């Protein structure tokens, strides 16, 4: 998996590759790694896929209740504290590793979080098996005060680095753009640089190719 | 106090539930009207001081994106039910199915909560009746009343609280099964105008609708399959607008 | 590991206004084949669930889901849809995060309202494979991946989908010591479901 | 008549701030038979009058050893006395096992107080309806304590509790200057005690059957005399 | 006043129609039957004194100590049902130890005051207990100097220059007030000791029928290094002689 | 990690490197190991980042509660709270924490709490993987009652050397200054400290 | 039962709650809270007649958090029970959610605890009215007040006490005239002065520095005034030469 | 890895005569090759003419003797100072020991 | 003292149970009639306004599973609690045995829950009476009632709620020991017609009968218009 986060002058951008792997096998070639905690708070996950998805949902649910209760827009720091405290309580055994990004009434935020419950903050971050390739790009091309279009390009280049160089990563780029003062902009398959070429033939069998012992109608 | 405080009397009636209803009957009028393309729920905002800011309180509450509620009776009982109702929608439904509960089942959970207060040791029943307006994909629009007993009934239209007898009557005359949301809103206003003693504007009236999905209230774009919320509360401005050209 | 003691496979595929789901019939204990009739595919209303892995959990999950869906139908007053059932399976599995059922479930079905074909897979703790061409599971999942990626094409008619998912299952199974020993195939459309028992090698 | 409205439980003050359930508990002691305690600087002594149910029955024990250097006598509810003296035995024992330390009599009284107090402030139970006279010999010498149902424990040179106990208590006040000086002379301290309890007899006499005596002091472990052991003093 | 609140004075934590808790006020009547106790805040410390009634000559002198220490730096004296007083001090000892365990520094006096207060008011919350039948005078030295407090059966407490409770409290308060008026520049600890003895002596005229014994303690920066100590030996006798001269 | 805290004439200064590694990968090159738990009570973190963040968080909560109830907590009290958490959970923490504060009476204070949860008040303290290399340097260069500038220099020189020898240390040098005048944050970049 | 525990009377009323309201006037002192442009001021009478008291320990104002102040109308021990609870809630909130508890959120929370005592038989209501103030990071200057019924609401301004209708009407009149919902002064001192002046007016009494206590919320913190600062305020409004 | 057990050496010896019994022990207490004490008694008079030694891990031995002496104290409280007979002491010591069957006193007891 | 729910009166009577029964005698009437080849459940609705949403509700009859339904009389919210435990009990039995639950076994369990509240715990009893209609292969078609006493009995025909004695009399009059499910329907409608204090909007109706297509058992919760069309054909139009 390759996920990154990139802050820009007026918001934050999050991005991920789209390959999920059962061992050295690809189960899903067009998976969705960009999850919504709340309308303007989004997160990308690596590590144990079930933990990443479950913990996303748990906090999202609670953030929603919190928001309804307090009559306030959910804050990224709230997702942060709730997640890290939950992950810490479980002493690493929930193998979630997340980059969480967002905008809220206090501004725009970017955090990473690891299974044991530790968190970092910065202007650009990466996680997952392809994070070294992505971080090499970020370390080469980041600059302060990116425009939206520049942070999209940079984050998208970083995911690409993992797609091309990390066997753990592949297929497409997904981005979400969270700008201050606007609706979060989720771009599913922003890039699709890995379409299968046309096969050499169709493998449709002539009807009756397959031997049947018995047949019957099932009633729903 | 590990015993029921609601018990049967020789006439078979349960006093604490009856007295709970009395509290409800004493509350500010609120009402609901079901249209063909929506539902409306409404109430008056009696401010118990002019120095109070009534906007900081909300008698009409969003429960899910497609379900809202209003009440007559004891406000704090209501506030607390609202908190419980939002949570049970996540804990017994959304976290299992990844979907918000349909209206009738969420009504059913709140009913359970209220029934329990009429049987468990050491507690009085809730002193509110709720009207609950919702939409769901397989039942469409609905409207329910829940009582302190935990009983609930589906309505085409009804009123509760102080001026409910006249309001139910007014609603009987004006209601037909072809109202569009806008008719139902209009009728709700005319109805609330009888009950309202004192000021009557967008600032003493609370009003919400369950209607069409609002993609503009979603907060994000990109998932086209993602439905906007059907619940919307009307602004002060929007309510006054209708009031002038009443 | 528990997920390879009993053996067996499941595969599901989408086609034009149809879905299909298939499984082998084997239940063994390591190298000893024991049952020649252990089907791995169940249904709750119009939603199909296939399950590979530890046979005792296969059976347990079935009963658990029949239980849950029956209550659903009673309370909701309508039968559960494949999308909703998929989430239910996920959360039921995750509930046992640290002592999981050793299974690889697969869901197939057609939404009664959209008429849209639906499939999904899960890891043993509920992670959802949202993929919508094919889903594979079991001790020959490698073989199945290979067969499906090769044989599959989208929008097959049911009669053609039947040949495709059959050949995928049959050929994957014959390269796996722990799978095979018979098979069943369901072709599912809106108004009709056909179950078929395939002829295959018995070694 | 008015008291009737405020005396239902130990958790209710009367309008003058009485706890009648605790006051009633005090009355339970008067249903017991008399017991006396007294002391000098070297010894502490208990004397009890034991009751029988009739001529076919035994006489009921009134004196309970709690440790080598501590014991008590009781008047009132027998079960209560069993509960509170077992509690004391446990506290003495705890002091020994953990600290290799004899529980001071003053500390024994405080522990007893706190336990009884709790019964007077919470709904559910009742005050203890028994009186205890506690004697001991610790690092600060010889001691006598009186325990009340209210939990209150008082350190005294001498006292008496139970039915008709006023006579003995008057005699002990009257003889105070003398008995507190009986040092190195245990039989003489006992004689003073028997004499005191005698003031509480009404047309009845002290016998080898009804008279119980206890003593503790310097080099003298807590010892209980009954039966023929009391004859020399009769 | 209606001293007896008929129908509302039969169980603790019940509000009378005028918003009183009669059980708490009754608990106060028991405090008023207790022996007199006082506290005097002085320049760098605090002093405590109590009247001890010699009910019988059978009491052994200088035993039956009433003033209690909490931690090493706090004194407590109370009037009323003495065992309620020990009960409260036991709680204070745990609270103090618990504070000292987490935070290392000895519990500050206002912090200690509030622990006792919350515990005492917690006993006005439920009918399953009764209020404390003591008023407690207590305090000591901390990083902020000398502090003296009095705490009533209601849980109410405040800081004081001088405090008196028990049977002879009116007399004592009057002398405490003269003392205040007469010493705007302050009172040394030694002075406060003597003055305390005088005051207990004057208050005793309410229990004049019985003899009494005087008990005095203090906590002072210069005299006891901010630890609680019982006033004994010459200083005690000097105060006893002084009190008697008046 | 290379963390230290140094009392001086006007208060106390905390210093730290900014490197967090997992394996040989620098997961964060600009970590902020200088963590605030009250106004003029801060701490330096070494060990498991999950553990030290989790500890500091709960300690900040305890001191917030302390403040609303009892008033301003002392530096010692903060060290007490850390110690209690580190000692009691010793079997499940890897935390090496230096607690440092200012107040008007003591001026600057420093308490180091090593693995295991013992606590030691000191005129200065060094900790973390990188501190081993600077024991001799710090011993020979520390004086009591240095000025602010002399103290900044001592730490800059100290941590520069620890960063030089320790693979687990590097990045920028962070400093926090606690005095009567308030709280000041400093930063020094490789091109400055690497020349000393 | 219905005169003793929180169960319904036949008129659907809760007597113990009603009686709990009566308790709130027992200390016979009034408070008022007013909002400025950028501050919130709370003011309450202070009556310390017994000369043996340390007046500096007599207070019905409490610093709940760095930003939230509270003033209570009612007996001090119920007052201090609530104050302790709110302080704990506010700390827990910051720990769990990673930001400072808003004033209205703390008020709602305490309102809910309060409604629970009206529903569960074994707990009695607190006999108190809690006025919460802050300059909230999102809502600006804020006043939220809770009662023994579990009710709360936000206020432009408010007053609580035996003479609360007097002070209330004094404020309403001013806010009618003024056409804004707060006092247009940036200086918290001028806002405090305003509040003292209008309380003097409504109660028909003058005040010395010992007759009141004052809390002030700003964006940075909530704080209380020493008797010395209060005096300085009293001088600012002195009309005699 | 905490080892809760130790070995303190020592040897004990009981012989019964017709109208007497003898319980002997050495007074040396050891840890590995060191001498902790040249005189630390390990045979104890427990009252009622009962003598006892619990030899091996001295911490368990002391604990066991302590518990037994206490057992006597309570026997006397319960039965008006009735002598605990030796066979009765033995059965009781059986129960003290088997009470810790899954974390035993690492000692050899003689009475 | 009759406030206390688990103590005997001096006549060995249980007051709260008796008063709960009084409450039920004021609820909407429910009938159940067993035919040779089916069962009929009918409930007259307590509440009537013209604004009540009569379709999409059914709040007196409830499916417990494919083979068993109940008719309620009493607090509807009380009922829902017990209905939900029953549906769960039926599913547990199916999960344990892989068979549908025998009607009497489901009935006995709910009766036991009701009984419990009468002997321990200090909580008021549920204010509901149930008529259970069900089929199983052991006993075929069955009809039971249960009440807050926790007692249950089997019936060939029965009523609960208001005017019960009037209803019982009519049923005693026109019940043949082996009728046909279509007649039992007619009888049910007539009997509710003779005691109503009667239109489709005030009725809920259900049947359990051999599907005739084929050999299987079917539960029909009649829709409002279905109730209309069956109200005319039996001459109550
Ligand atoms: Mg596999
Ligand atoms: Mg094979
Ligand atoms: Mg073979
Ligand atoms: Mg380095
Ligand atoms: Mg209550
Ligand atoms: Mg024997």
């Amino acid at each position: 998996t390759t996920i990154v986060g990139v802050k820009f002058n007026n918001g934050v951008v999050i991005a991920a590759d789209t390959r999920s792997t059962q061992g050295p096998i690809v189960a899903d070639k067009n998976c969705a790694k960009l999850h919504r905690i709340s309308p303007k708070i989004w997160c990308a996950g690596a590590g144990t896929a079930a933990d990443t998805e479950a913990v996303t949902q748990l906090i999202g649910s609670n953030i929603e209740l919190h928001s309804l209760y307090t009559s306030r827009e959910p804050r990224v720091v709230s997702a942060l504290q709730m997640l890290k405290q939950h992950l810490f309580k479980y002493q690493g055994h929930i193998g979630a590793y997340l980059i969480v990004a967002g905008v809220d009434p206090t501004g725009s935020h970017l955090f990473s979080i690891h299974a044991h419950g530790s968190t970092d903050v910065g202007y650009y971050l990466s996680l997952g098996s392809g994070s070294l390739a992505a971080m090499a790009v970020l370390e080469s091309h980041w600059k302060q005060d990116l425009t939206k279009e520049e942070a999209i390009k940079l984050a998208s280049d970083a995911i690409q680095a993992g797609i091309w160089n990390d066997l753990g990563s592949g297929s497409n780029v997904d981005v979400c753009v969270m700008e201050i003062g606007k609706d979060a902009e989720y771009l599913r398959n922003y890039l699709t640089p890995n379409v299968r070429e046309e096969k050499q033939k169709s493998y449709k069998f002539p009807r009756g190719t397959t031997a049947v012992l018995k047949e019957s109608i099932v009633n729903i | 106090y590990s015993f029921s405080l609601t018990t049967f009397s020789p006439s078979g009636k349960l006093g604490q539930i009856d007295y709970a209803l009395t509290a409800v009957k004493q509350g500010v009028t609120s009402l609901g009207i079901k249209a063909t393309n929506g539902v409306v729920i409404a109430t008056e905002k009696k401010s118990s001081s002019p120095l109070a800011m009534s906007e900081t309180l909300s008698k009409v509450s969003l429960l899910t994106p497609d379900i809202g509620a209003v009440y007559s009776g004891m406000g704090p009982d209501y506030r607390v039910l609202v908190d419980k109702s939002r949570k049970v929608a996540h804990t017994s439904y959304k976290r299992i199915y990844g979907e918000y509960p349909p209206t009738k089942l969420l009504v059913s959970e709140v009913a359970k909560i209220m029934q329990e207060a009429t049987q468990s040791g050491g507690v009085r029943p809730f002193g509110v009746s709720l009207l609950i307006a919702g939409h769901d994909e397989f039942n469409g629009f609905s409207l329910y009343q829940v009582d302190p007993s935990g009983s609930y009934f589906p309505w085409k239209a009804t009123a509760i609280g102080k001026g409910s007898v006249a309001a139910k009557t007014f609603l009987e005359k004006r209601w037909n099964d072809e109202l569009e949301l806008e008719d139902a809103i209009h009728i709700a206003l005319l109805t609330l105008k009888e009950s309202v003693e004192g000021e009557f504007n967008g600032d003493t009236i609370e009003l919400a609708i369950i209607g069409d999905e609002n993609p503009d209230l979603l907060g994000y774009t990109g998932i086209p399959t993602d439905k906007g919320p059907r619940f919307r509360k009307l602004t002060s401005q929007e309510i006054n607008d209708r009031l002038e050209a009443l | 590991d528990p997920s390879s003691i009993n053996g067996g496979i499941v595969v599901a595929m989408t086609g034009k206004d149809c879905v299909a789901i298939a499984c082998d019939l084997r239940l063994g204990s390591q190298s000893l084949g024991v049952s020649n009739k252990f089907e791995k595919i169940f249904h709750y209303g119009h939603v199909f669930l296939g399950i590979t892995g530890l046979a005792t959990d296969v059976t347990t999950l079935n009963e658990m889901f029949r239980y849950k869906t029956n209550l659903y139908k009673l309370k909701e007053e309508r039968a559960i849809e494949p999308e909703t059932f998929t989430q239910l399976v996920s959360s039921s599995l995750y509930e046992r995060r640290f002592g999981p059922y050793f299974v690889g479930p697969v869901v197939a079905g057609i939404n009664s309202k959209s008429g849209k074909p639906f499939i999904a897979g899960f890891d043993l703790i509920g992670c959802i494979d949202e993929a919508k061409d094919f889903i594979v599971s079991g001790t020959a999942s490698d073989q199945l991946f290979g067969m499906c990626e090769s044989l599959y094409e989208p929008n097959l008619e049911p009669e053609d989908l039947f040949e495709t998912i059959s050949q995928a299952l049959l050929n994957a199974a014959d390269r796996d010591a722990l799978s095979g020993w018979g098979a069943v195939v369901y072709i599912i459309k809106k108004d009709e479901v056909v179950k078929r028992y395939l002829k295959m090698r018995q070694d | 008549m008015f008291r009737n409205n405020y005396d239902g439980d130990t958790v209710t003050f009367s309008p003058t701030g009485r706890l009648f359930q605790v006051e009633y508990a005090l009355e339970a002691i008067k249903q017991g038979s008399v017991t006396v305690g007294l002391r000098s600087n070297t010894h502490a002594v208990l004397v009890a009058l034991k009751r029988n149910a009739d001529e076919l029955s035994s006489y009921q024990k009134k004196i309970i050893k709690c440790d080598e250097h501590m014991g008590l006598s009781l008047a009132g509810l027998a079960p209560d006395a069993r509960v509170l003296s077992n509690y004391l035995r446990q506290q003495c024992n705890y002091s020994s096992l953990v600290f290799n330390r004899k529980l001071a009599v003053e500390r024994a009284g405080h522990l007893l107080c706190d336990k009884a107090q709790k019964n007077t402030q919470s709904y559910g139970g009742r005050p203890y309806g028994v009186g205890l006279l506690i004697i001991g010999y610790d690092k600060s010498g010889a001691h006598l304590l009186e325990f009340q149902p209210s939990g209150n424990v008082t350190e005294l040179y001498g006292t008496a509790i139970g039915a008709r106990s006023q006579g003995a208590k008057t005699y002990l006040e009257r003889t105070l200057d003398t008995f507190i000086k009986i040092d190195g002379n245990p039989d003489e301290l006992i004689k003073a005690g028997v004499e005191a309890i005698s003031q509480s007899l009404r047309d009845e006499s002290l016998t080898v059957d009804n008279l119980s005596i206890a003593i503790v002091g310097k080099d003298t472990p807590f010892t209980i005399y009954d039966g023929e052991a009391v004859a020399k003093y009769i | 006043m209606t001293s007896i609140g008929t129908g509302y004075d039969l169980s603790n934590s019940v509000f009378s129609p005028d918003g009183r808790n009669f059980q708490v006020e009754y608990a106060v009547k028991a405090v008023e039957n207790g022996t007199t106790s006082i506290g005097i805040k002085c320049n760098d410390g605090v002093v405590f004194a109590v009247e001890k009634l010699i009910t019988s000559k059978l009491l052994v002198p200088q035993k039956n100590v009433k003033i209690q220490v909490v931690d090493r730096h706090i004194g407590c004296v109370y009037s009323g049902l003495i065992p309620d007083g020990r009960h409260l001090v036991n709680r204070g000892r745990e609270e103090a130890a618990s504070f000292k365990k987490l935070y290392k520094t000895p519990i500050p006096i206002p912090a200690f005051a509030d622990r006792l207060g919350q515990y005492v008011q917690a006993h006005t919350l439920y009918n399953s207990v009764r209020p404390f039948g003591v008023s407690t005078i207590f305090g000591g030295v901390d990083k902020n100097g000398a502090h003296l407090y009095m705490l009533e059966p209601s849980g109410s407490y405040w800081g004081y220059k001088g405090a008196a409770t028990g049977k002879g409290r009116q007399s004592a308060k009057a002398e405490l007030e003269k003392l205040v008026d007469h010493h705007p520049e302050g009172l040394s600890a030694r002075e406060a000791v003597k003055q305390a003895a005088k005051i207990i002596y004057l208050a005793h005229e309410d229990n004049k029928e019985k003899d009494f014994e005087l008990e005095i303690s203090w906590c002072s920066l210069s005299e006891t290094n901010g630890l609680h100590k019982f006033v004994k030996g010459d200083l005690l006798q000097e105060a006893i002689d002084f009190a008697q001269k008046e | 990690t290379s963390i230290m805290a140094v009392t001086f004439k006007d208060g106390v200064i905390l210093g730290a490197d900014s490197r967090t590694t997992t394996g040989a990968y620098i997961a964060n090159r600009v970590t902020d190991k200088l963590t605030r738990v009250h106004d003029k009570i801060w701490c330096c973190r070494s060990g498991s980042a999950a553990d030290t963040q989790a500890i500091a968080d709960i300690v900040q909560y305890h001191l917030e509660l302390y403040t609303s109830q009892y008033g301003t907590p002392s530096t010692e009290t903060a060290a007490s709270v850390f110690k209690e958490l580190c000692y009691e959970n010793k079997d499940n923490l890897t935390a090496g924490i230096i607690v440092a504060g200012y107040d008007d009476k003591n001026k600057g204070e420093v308490y180091t709490i090593p693995l295991g949860g013992s606590v030691h008040k000191l005129p200065y303290a060094i900790a973390g993987s990188g501190s081993t290399f600077i024991y001799g340097y710090c011993d020979k260069n520390f004086r009591e009652n240095m000025s602010k500038e002399e103290t900044v220099d001592f730490i800059k020189h100290s941590l520069s050397q620890a960063i030089k020898w320790d693979g687990s240390s590097g990045g920028v040098i962070r400093m926090v200054v606690l005095t009567a005048a308030g709280v000041e944050r400093l930063i020094f970049y490789p091109d400055e400290y690497e020349q000393l | 039962y219905d005169r003793h525990i929180t169960i319904f009377s036949p008129e659907g009323r809760l007597y113990q709650v009603e009686y709990a309201f009566k308790a709130t006037n027992q200390t016979n002192i009034n408070s008022l809270a007013v909002r400025g442009k950028d501050c919130t001021v709370v003011i309450s009478q202070k009556k310390v007649p017994d000369k043996l008291l340390d007046p500096t320990t007599v207070s019905y104002i409490f610093c709940i958090s760095r930003t939230i102040g509270m003033v209570v109308n009612g007996p001090i021990p119920d007052a201090r029970n609530a104050a302790l609870r709110a302080k704990a809630e506010a700390a827990e909130f910051r720990y769990k959610y990673g930001y400072d508890m808003p004033c209205d959120v703390l008020a709602k929370r305490m309102a809910n605890l309060s409604q629970i005592y009206t529903q569960r038989a074994y707990m009695r209501p607190l006999g108190v009215i809690l006025t919460f103030v802050s300059v909230d990071e999102e809502l600006g200057p804020s006043i939220y007040k809770t009662d023994p019924a579990g009710y709360y609401v936000g206020y432009k301004a408010t007053a609580t006490g035996p003479k609360q209708q007097e002070i209330t009407t004094n404020l309403e009149n001013h806010f009618k005239k003024s056409k804004i919902d707060h006092i247009n002064e940036e200086s918290w001192e001028k806002v405090v002065e305003f509040a003292i002046t209008h309380m003097i007016d409504a109660l028909g009494t003058e005040f010395s520095k010992n007759d009141l206590e004052v809390g002030v919320a700003t964006k940075d913190k909530f704080f209380t005034l020493s008797a010395e600062n209060i005096e300085e305020r009293l001088v600012a409004i002195a009309e005699q030469d | 890895q905490f080892n809760p057990y130790g070995d303190n050496g020592g040897t004990i010896l009981g012989i019964a005569g017709e109208d007497f019994a003898v319980l002997a022990g050495d007074t040396r207490n050891i840890t590995d090759y060191s001498i902790n004490s040249r005189y630390e008694p390990k045979v104890f008079d427990c009252g009622d003419n009962i003598v006892m030694s619990a030899n091996g891990f001295a911490a368990d031995g002391d604990a066991l003797v302590k518990r037994f002496k206490n057992s006597v104290k309570w026997y006397h409280f319960d039965h008006n100072d009735k002598k605990l007979s030796i066979n009765s002491a033995a059965r009781n010591i059986q129960h003290l020991l088997y009470g810790k069957r899954f974390f035993p006193y690492y000692v050899h007891t003689i009475i | 003292y009759d406030s206390r729910t688990t103590i005997f009166s001096p006549e060995g009577r249980l007051y709260q149970v008796e008063y709960a029964l009084e409450s039920i005698s004021h609820a909407g009437t429910a009938i159940g009639i067993m035919a040779s080849d089916g069962i009929v459940l009918a409930a007259e609705r307590k509440v009537t306004s013209t604004l009540l949403e009569q379709d999409t509700s059914t709040e007196k009859l409830y499916k417990l599973n494919d083979k068993i339904a109940v008719a309620v009389a009493g607090l509807t919210a009380d009922a829902e609690i017990l209905i939900n435990t029953a549906r769960i009990h039926a599913q547990n039995y199916l999960k344990t045995y892989n068979e549908d639950i025998p009607v009497e076994i489901l009935v006995r369990r709910l009766s036991d829950i009701k009984q419990g509240y009468t002997q321990h715990g200090g909580l008021r009893p549920f204010g509901v009476s149930f008529i259970y209609a069900g089929y199983d292969d052991r006993y075929g078609y069955q009809l039971y009632t249960s009440n807050p006493s926790g007692n249950y009995t089997g019936w060939k025909a029965i009523s609960v709620g208001a005017n019960t004695s009037a209803a019982q009399t009519l049923l005693q009059m026109d019940y043949k020991d082996d009728m046909k499910v279509d007649d039992a329907i007619e009888l049910a409608l007539k009997t509710l017609s003779k005691t109503t204090d009667l239109t489709y909007d005030r009725l809920e109706f259900a049947t359990i009968r051999k599907g005739a297509n084929d050999g299987e058992v079917y539960q029909k919760i009649f829709k409002p218009q279905e109730i209309k069309d069956i109200l005319v054909k039996t001459g109550i139009t």
